[PDB]
Protein backbone atom coordinates (compact mmCIF):
# COMPACT_ATOMS: atom_id res chain seq x y z
CA UNK A 1 0.00 0.00 0.00
CA UNK A 2 1.23 3.84 -0.67
CA UNK A 3 0.49 6.28 1.65
CA UNK A 4 0.32 10.10 1.18
CA UNK A 5 0.82 12.91 3.61
CA UNK A 6 -1.98 15.36 3.16
CA UNK A 7 -3.28 13.17 6.41
CA UNK A 8 -0.95 11.76 9.32
CA UNK A 9 -0.30 8.48 8.18
CA UNK A 10 -1.87 6.44 11.09
CA UNK A 11 -2.16 2.83 10.87
CA UNK A 12 -3.67 0.20 12.93
CA UNK A 13 -1.76 -1.37 14.57
CA UNK A 14 -2.17 -4.93 17.50
CA UNK A 15 0.58 -5.70 20.19
CA UNK A 16 0.20 -7.03 23.72
CA UNK A 17 -3.54 -8.41 22.50
CA UNK A 18 -4.98 -5.15 22.49
CA UNK A 19 -5.60 -3.23 19.20
CA UNK A 20 -4.40 0.35 18.97
CA UNK A 21 -3.66 3.38 16.93
CA UNK A 22 -0.45 4.85 15.41
CA UNK A 23 1.69 7.19 13.11
CA UNK A 24 4.12 5.86 10.82
CA UNK A 25 6.46 8.06 12.20
CA UNK A 26 10.35 8.27 9.66
CA UNK A 27 11.42 10.61 12.03
CA UNK A 28 11.64 8.51 14.98
CA UNK A 29 14.57 6.02 15.04
CA UNK A 30 12.33 4.31 17.29
CA UNK A 31 8.71 3.03 18.50
CA UNK A 32 7.01 4.68 21.51
CA UNK A 33 3.68 3.86 23.03
CA UNK A 34 1.70 5.49 25.03
CA UNK A 35 1.13 4.05 28.32
CA UNK A 36 -0.36 0.21 28.29
CA UNK A 37 -0.30 -3.12 29.43
CA UNK A 38 2.48 -5.24 28.21
CA UNK A 39 3.68 -8.58 29.88
CA UNK A 40 7.21 -9.35 30.56
CA UNK A 41 10.29 -7.26 32.10
CA UNK A 42 11.41 -4.05 30.78
CA UNK A 43 14.18 -1.98 31.54
CA UNK A 44 14.47 2.15 32.52
CA UNK A 45 15.34 4.27 29.98
CA UNK A 46 15.16 8.08 28.53
CA UNK A 47 14.49 9.24 24.95
CA UNK A 48 14.76 12.43 23.48
CA UNK A 49 12.63 14.74 21.48
CA UNK A 50 10.81 18.11 21.12
CA UNK A 51 9.96 19.79 24.40
CA UNK A 52 12.66 17.15 25.78
CA UNK A 53 13.01 13.79 27.30
CA UNK A 54 10.61 11.82 28.60
CA UNK A 55 11.48 7.91 31.29
CA UNK A 56 10.38 5.17 29.15
CA UNK A 57 9.98 1.75 30.25
CA UNK A 58 11.94 -0.77 27.23
CA UNK A 59 10.63 -3.80 26.12
CA UNK A 60 12.47 -5.58 23.66
CA UNK A 61 11.20 -8.80 21.59
CA UNK A 62 7.58 -7.54 20.94
CA UNK A 63 5.54 -9.09 18.64
CA UNK A 64 4.01 -6.10 17.02
CA UNK A 65 1.49 -6.35 14.31
CA UNK A 66 1.47 -3.01 11.97
CA UNK A 67 -1.42 -2.87 9.44
CA UNK A 68 -1.45 -6.65 9.01
CA UNK A 69 2.71 -6.55 8.72
CA UNK A 70 4.14 -8.76 11.68
CA UNK A 71 7.03 -7.67 12.88
CA UNK A 72 9.31 -8.52 16.13
CA UNK A 73 11.66 -5.51 18.35
CA UNK A 74 12.22 -3.10 21.05
CA UNK A 75 9.02 -1.14 22.24
CA UNK A 76 9.12 2.03 24.28
CA UNK A 77 6.44 3.00 26.48
CA UNK A 78 6.20 6.24 28.52
CA UNK A 79 4.25 9.55 28.50
CA UNK A 80 4.23 10.12 24.51
CA UNK A 81 1.58 12.50 23.50
CA UNK A 82 1.11 9.96 20.05
CA UNK A 83 1.89 6.74 19.27
CA UNK A 84 4.46 6.26 16.59
CA UNK A 85 6.07 3.58 14.72
CA UNK A 86 9.67 4.41 14.52
CA UNK A 87 12.27 3.45 12.36
CA UNK A 88 13.33 0.48 14.15
CA UNK A 89 10.29 -1.43 12.86
CA UNK A 90 8.78 0.31 9.69
CA UNK A 91 12.60 -1.11 8.12
CA UNK A 92 10.91 -5.13 9.22
CA UNK A 93 7.46 -3.65 7.32
CA UNK A 94 9.69 -2.83 4.03
CA UNK A 95 8.74 0.64 4.48
CA UNK A 96 10.19 3.30 1.85
CA UNK A 97 10.02 7.14 1.26
CA UNK A 98 9.19 8.06 -1.96
CA UNK A 99 9.74 11.58 -3.83
CA UNK A 100 13.89 8.80 -5.59
CA UNK A 101 13.03 5.99 -3.14
CA UNK A 102 14.45 5.79 0.51
CA UNK A 103 14.53 3.05 2.81
CA UNK A 104 14.78 3.66 6.60
CA UNK A 105 17.90 1.55 7.95
CA UNK A 106 19.22 5.14 7.80
CA UNK A 107 17.10 8.26 8.96
CA UNK A 108 16.08 9.75 6.03
CA UNK A 109 18.29 13.37 6.12
CA UNK A 110 17.94 15.12 3.25
CA UNK A 111 19.56 18.71 2.02
CA UNK A 112 17.78 21.71 1.98
CA UNK A 113 18.45 25.39 1.28
CA UNK A 114 16.50 27.98 3.56
CA UNK A 115 17.48 31.62 3.76
CA UNK A 116 20.32 31.10 1.18
CA UNK A 117 21.64 28.91 3.67
CA UNK A 118 22.32 25.01 3.15
CA UNK A 119 21.57 22.58 6.05
CA UNK A 120 20.68 19.55 6.56
CA UNK A 121 17.32 18.09 7.57
CA UNK A 122 14.90 14.92 8.70
CA UNK A 123 12.22 13.98 5.96
CA UNK A 124 9.38 13.76 9.45
CA UNK A 125 6.00 12.14 8.58
CA UNK A 126 5.37 11.69 12.38
CA UNK A 127 5.49 16.09 12.30
CA UNK A 128 2.41 18.22 10.77
CA UNK A 129 5.50 20.83 10.69
CA UNK A 130 8.82 21.95 9.94
CA UNK A 131 10.70 23.06 12.30
CA UNK A 132 14.21 23.92 12.50
CA UNK A 133 17.16 24.83 14.52
CA UNK A 134 17.63 28.75 15.37
CA UNK A 135 18.86 30.16 12.58
CA UNK A 136 19.11 33.54 11.02
CA UNK A 137 15.74 34.06 8.87
CA UNK A 138 14.39 36.64 6.77
CA UNK A 139 11.22 38.61 7.47
CA UNK A 140 8.77 38.94 9.91
CA UNK A 141 7.22 36.00 12.57
CA UNK A 142 4.83 35.11 15.12
CA UNK A 143 5.46 33.77 18.53
CA UNK A 144 4.20 30.19 18.84
CA UNK A 145 4.01 26.96 21.07
CA UNK A 146 4.38 23.26 19.94
CA UNK A 147 4.25 20.14 21.77
CA UNK A 148 6.71 17.27 21.22
CA UNK A 149 7.64 13.91 23.18
CA UNK A 150 9.12 15.72 26.18
CA UNK A 151 6.68 18.77 26.17
CA UNK A 152 6.61 21.98 24.52
CA UNK A 153 9.13 24.50 23.18
CA UNK A 154 8.51 28.45 22.21
CA UNK A 155 9.00 28.88 18.41
CA UNK A 156 9.03 31.09 15.73
CA UNK A 157 6.83 30.59 12.92
CA UNK A 158 7.54 32.05 9.34
CA UNK A 159 5.04 32.18 6.53
CA UNK A 160 5.63 31.98 2.94
CA UNK A 161 8.84 30.78 3.17
CA UNK A 162 10.40 29.54 0.18
CA UNK A 163 12.55 26.28 0.45
CA UNK A 164 14.31 23.69 -1.08
CA UNK A 165 14.35 20.37 -0.30
CA UNK A 166 16.76 17.54 -2.10
CA UNK A 167 16.26 20.34 -5.02
CA UNK A 168 12.72 20.33 -4.82
CA UNK A 169 11.33 23.84 -4.12
CA UNK A 170 8.37 24.37 -1.61
CA UNK A 171 6.96 27.23 -0.18
CA UNK A 172 4.97 27.19 3.57
CA UNK A 173 5.18 27.48 7.07
CA UNK A 174 8.65 27.26 8.59
CA UNK A 175 9.00 27.16 12.83
CA UNK A 176 12.32 27.79 14.55
CA UNK A 177 13.32 27.16 17.59
CA UNK A 178 15.01 24.44 20.63
CA UNK A 179 14.14 21.78 18.58
CA UNK A 180 16.93 18.30 18.57
CA UNK A 181 16.86 18.46 14.85
CA UNK A 182 15.78 19.83 11.97
CA UNK A 183 13.02 18.24 10.83
CA UNK A 184 10.86 18.51 7.44
CA UNK A 185 7.28 18.03 8.56
CA UNK A 186 4.16 17.13 6.37
CA UNK A 187 2.83 20.89 5.46
CA UNK A 188 5.96 20.21 3.00
CA UNK A 189 6.22 16.64 2.54
CA UNK A 190 3.22 16.96 0.51
CA UNK A 191 4.76 19.62 -2.19
CA UNK A 192 7.38 17.50 -3.02
CA UNK A 193 5.30 14.67 -3.59
CA UNK A 194 6.51 12.35 -0.83
CA UNK A 195 4.49 8.69 0.23
CA UNK A 196 5.21 6.16 2.39
CA UNK A 197 5.25 2.94 0.66
CA UNK A 198 5.29 -0.77 2.15
CA UNK B 1 1.24 22.56 17.84
CA UNK B 2 3.26 19.25 18.11
CA UNK B 3 5.49 17.32 15.46
CA UNK B 4 7.53 13.64 16.21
Amino acid sequence: PQVTLWQRPLVTIKIGGQLKEALLDTGADDTVLEEMSLPGRWKPKMIGGIGGFIKVRQYDQILIEICGHKAIGTVLVGPTPVNIIGRNLLTQIGMTLNFPQVTLWQRPLVTIKIGGQLKEALLDTGADDTVLEEMSLPGRWKPKMIGGIGGFIKVRQYDQILIEICGHKAIGTVLVGPTPVNIIGRNLLTQIGATLNF
Amino acid sequence: SQNY
